[PDB]
RNA sequence: GGGCACCACCAGGAGUGGAGCCUGCGGCUUAAUUUGACUCAACACGGGGAAACUCACCAGGUCCAGACACAAUAAGGAUUGACAGAUUGAGAGCUCUUUCUUGAUUUUGUGGGUGGUGGUGCAUGGCCGUUCUUAGUUGGUGGAGUGAUUUGUCUGCUUAAUUGCGAUAACGAACGAGACCUUAACCUACUAAAUAGUGGUGCUAGCAUUUGCUGGUUAUCCACUUCUUAGAGGGACUAUCGGUUUCAAGCCGAUGGAAGUUUGAGGCAAUAACAGGUCUGUGAUGCCCUUAGACGUUCUGGGCCGCACGCGCGCUACACUGACGGAGCCAGCGAGUCUAACCUUGGCCGAGAGGUCUUGGUAAUCUUGUGAAACUCCGUCGUGCUGGGGAUAGAGCAUUGUAAUUAUUGCUCUUCAACGAGGAAUUCCUAGUAAGCGCAAGUCAUCAGCUUGCGUUGAUUACGUCCCUGCCCUUUGUACACACCG
């Protein structure tokens, strides 16, 4: 999975400042909507996500509802080296 | 503003004929115990949405179609009436499964 | 010697004046007959799954006994267990 | 297949520091990461400007 | 939006089964029962009928926040523009759908077929209904498949009725 | 990136696809449904589309 | 032995089988001519009208979209690309020379995943087809039998029906039928409407006359609902009266009625099955196969259209009950774009196909009165394979499309083939039905000889029977129970 750190992170920013992420299975849409990375640079970043736990995934009508998870939310903290403990990101942040 | 009446018509479109009746003796109910000037609930011809289909995932069989339908039924109520206790109790008592849309004609 | 498509029009045997002189062959007028469903009713598998195998996988007739009459008390425990997480503590 | 690469320091431009002295030469391109690039014959082939390029070696 | 009456009923009725097979997908072990979609101006309100609508709910606000942004990102509505509530299916031995999503559990955690049949199809009878039919088809470590049925009370089957009072 | 999808499709049959499973053949797309003829049968009663007459 | 049914016959209709094309199947051919399906229940079926895509096939070319874990590795180093020059499809950095470049994202092994229109539908789900659109299925209590079982669930009559009457060791029930639902038919009775229509006329206005035919405006009119629409209802229950039957279910006739064929037509449709079809509808799926010189995916080109021939569904015909031309001139079910170019009126250009400028329409509003075709009237033909027929083939003009060659389709001129009503056989059909006729929708960028529906014109013949075929029931025989393919 050749992908640039710069998008990587623009994946992983994405999951954890808003939580959840829809993608359409529709490899080389090459913009996915409200993430500036390719819609296969997307899935395959929460795939690699999913793979290790951190993430659940549902297909349901090819949208691959990926949705993060108490392991993945310590982990975006840890490796990506994001304020800890301090943001939720974003289940309770601003609605409850 | 003050008791002007602006010349409203509201359009209720629904696939169930028992809840849009409900919607459109409501609006008419309203509309005459406030004592309104309106022509009444107009109701077009029911759009019978028909498709017909193959009733087999296979080609193999008697050769058997369905047709699966859905109806349409569409009404719409002019009401000659003033601007503020009209657009409130248009936007209170919505029913689901009925789309209500309020257009202010001047024509 | 030239061939290819420049070949096709110098070449013999193809053309409807020489196939229609060949005589057909008599596959043509054939048929498949019927993928071999003429003795379907006779299991060409050679297994004839034996007793134990249906008596056993999805279980004898003689086992209903013991399931239904554990089955009988499992639906009224959740009878039990929905009065008290209807509305009930 | 992809790319087999050398080891290496210098790209064609000697020393910027020998015993006090700037001992660089190799008139260069405009590339700002002036990078020395493939000369098969008489015919210098760019870097990053590869897309519009004027003057070459 | 500027489409037909037709296309936007249609479009609508198409929502209606995206988000009942979404909510059919994610909430299998909460117990999901259906879904019911509210348009409201300025807001639709889906309204999840489920028995383990704790589960549903989550733990302060996880597990329906998801469903919520989910449901708002797939569908492209604007943030607050669509609200998702869930509240529980009453008599929970009436929904077809429960049961029958409560039985593919109780065999996906390995329990008795005729066991699990007639522990529903009694529950169903003993919740208050005229009849229940449990029919499991498939096989069981068999090269053979076989269909068998467990009925109880009263059915019907043919007519208009079956669209009124039968639940499949 | 080079030739990957190169190939325009903007119509026939391979532009669209069901929505439920990206199936070029026997789709409908009468009243823009863009579902398969088989999974059509499943969702109708989901659409709204009932067996009348 | 008795029943039932135009997927059977009678009496007839329309045909099909013969011709030419269209389409599907087999075979042959091929690099590939992808494949499933073979009596009904395969063969215009897979919504399968495939230029590319679809596509599964073939000749080639990329890409990894090979998670994750572990060990090496990449700090020894992993991706990119400007040439040109080839064996190149090639402006594919796919290699290879040349070099630079963003550099723990990778790369290479082992495990393990993932993908697959790859197999097995005889491992399965789900769906569908068939038995069967037939009338069948079951238990409570009682009777018979040691029992498996049996009666009820039947001799007769009746029905479309295990529908009912009736007989009666059975009585009383449940599913299926029926009831139900949707549509069609009536409603000068109700609620109404500038998204339907009508009449006066606020107001006009035209032509011909002494009021006929129209045009046009709804805080730049009023009134009404007959026609139109759709809500709630009414209505038929074979009503009434004869006949007939065991005065029983019923049936037949007449009168009335919008309707007396279950009022017409469907939708749903039990128990039991089939080794029926589908793994090639799915992110339905077990197991197996493959997984980077891939059976993944993409691209380029071809194929699915290839033709000595056999068969099935159709279209066009063999003409005068017609062809041609001019004129008359009437439907109904639909569908339609700003989530981007859909249905297109009007004007102009063009012989035509079409082009072009605009316009209305997210639709009872505009395309659209879909000014449809058959048909009707008046003419030309004149029994001649002719002015029937329009196959084949040539040249040209356009449209769709990135691309029309193996003619996409459309139009114009020309070529003008078999076919003179079709052996053996065989299909469908009982009244707004058969049949003739076009239109809309489906798939569709383009393409309908197809299908699903819709209306237009509208018969002949029976209101029956078991003679053929199929199915059901009873009795009988059985050494069959994997059930005569025994
Ligand atoms: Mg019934
Ligand atoms: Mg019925
Ligand atoms: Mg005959
Ligand atoms: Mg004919
Ligand atoms: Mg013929
Ligand atoms: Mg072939
Ligand atoms: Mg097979
Ligand atoms: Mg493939
Ligand atoms: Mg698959
Ligand atoms: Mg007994
Ligand atoms: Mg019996
Ligand atoms: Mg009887
Ligand atoms: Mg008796
Ligand atoms: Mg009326
Ligand atoms: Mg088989
Ligand atoms: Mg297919
Ligand atoms: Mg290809
Ligand atoms: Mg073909
Ligand atoms: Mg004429
Ligand atoms: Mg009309
Ligand atoms: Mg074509
Ligand atoms: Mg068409
Ligand atoms: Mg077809």
């Amino acid at each position: 999975m050749l992908m640039p750190k710069e998008d990587r992170n623009k994946i992983h920013q994405y999951l954890f400042q808003e939580g959840v992420v829809v993608a359409k299975k529709d490899f080389n849409q090459a913009k996915h909507e409200e993430i500036d990375t390719k819609n296969l640079y997307v899935i395959k970043a929460l795939q690699s996500l999913t793979s290790k736990g951190y993430v659940k995934t549902q297909f349901s009508w090819q949208y691959y509802y990926y949705t993060l998870t108490e392991e993945g939310v310590e982990y975006l903290r840890e490796y990506l080296n994001l304020p800890e403990h301090i943001v939720p990101g974003t289940y309770i942040q601003e609605r409850n | 503003q003050q008791q002007q009446i602006i010349k409203i018509r509201i359009t209720l479109t629904s696939t169930k004929v028992k809840q849009l009746e409900n919607v459109s003796s409501n609006i008419v109910k309203n509309a005459e115990q406030h004592n309104l000037v309106k022509k009444g609930p107009v109701r077009l011809p029911t759009k019978v949405l028909k498709i017909s289909t193959r009733k087999t995932p296979n080609g193999e069989g008697s050769k058997t179609w369905e047709t699966y339908e859905m109806r349409i039924h569409k009404r719409y109520i002019d009401l000659e009436a003033p601007v503020q206790i009209v657009k409130r109790i248009t936007q209170i008592t919505i029913e689901p499964g009925v789309d209500v849309e309020v257009v202010v004609a001047s024509n | 010697r030239p061939s290819g498509n420049e070949g096709a029009i110098r070449d013999k045997t193809a053309g409807r004046r020489n196939n229609r002189s060949k005589d057909v062959t008599d596959s043509a007028t054939t048929k498949k007959s019927n993928t071999r469903r003429a003795t379907d009713r006779h299991s060409r598998t050679g297994k004839t799954d034996t007793k134990k195998k249906v008596n056993q996988g999805w279980g004898d007739d003689k086992k209903e006994l013991s399931a239904e009459k554990e089955a009988q008390a499992d639906a009224a425990a959740e009878i039990a267990e929905d009065a008290a997480e209807a509305e009930d503590a | 297949h992809k790319h087999k690469a050398v080891k290496l320091a210098v790209l064609s431009y000697y020393k910027v520091d020998a015993e006090g002295k700037v001992t660089k030469l190799r008139r260069e391109c405009s590339n700002p990461t002036g990078v020395f690039l493939a000369n098969h014959k008489d015919r210098l082939y760019c870097g990053k400007c590869h897309s519009v390029y004027k003057v070459n070696a | 939006a500027l489409i037909s009456k037709k296309r936007k009923l249609v479009a609508d009725g198409v929502f209606y089964a995206e988000l009942n097979e979404f909510f059919t997908r994610e909430l299998a072990e909460e117990g999901y029962s259906g879904v019911e979609v509210r348009v409201t101006p300025t807001k639709t309100e889906v309204i999840i009928r489920a028995t383990r609508t704790q589960d549903v709910l989550g733990e302060n606000g996880r597990r329906i926040n998801e469903l919520t942004l989910l449901v708002q990102k797939r569908f492209k509505y604007a943030p607050g523009t669509i609200v998702l509530y869930a509240e529980r299916v009453q008599d929970r031995g009436l929904s077809a759908v429960a049961q029958a999503e409560s039985m593919k559990f109780k065999l996906l955690n390995g329990l008795a077929i005729r066991r699990a049949a007639y522990g529903v199809v009694r529950y169903v009878m003993e919740s208050g209904a005229k009849g229940c039919e449990v029919v499991v088809s498939g096989k069981l470590r068999a090269a053979r498949a076989k269909a068998m049925k467990f009925a109880d009370g009263f059915l019907i089957h043919s007519g208009q009725p079956v669209n009124d009072f039968i639940d499949t | 990136e080079n030739v990957w999808f190169s190939h325009p499709r903007r119509y026939g049959k391979g532009s669209r696809q069901c929505r439920v499973c990206s199936s070029h053949t026997g789709l409908i797309r009468k009243y823009g449904l863009n579902i398969c003829r088989q999974c059509f049968r499943e969702k109708a009663n989901d659409i709204g589309f009932n067996k009348f007459r």
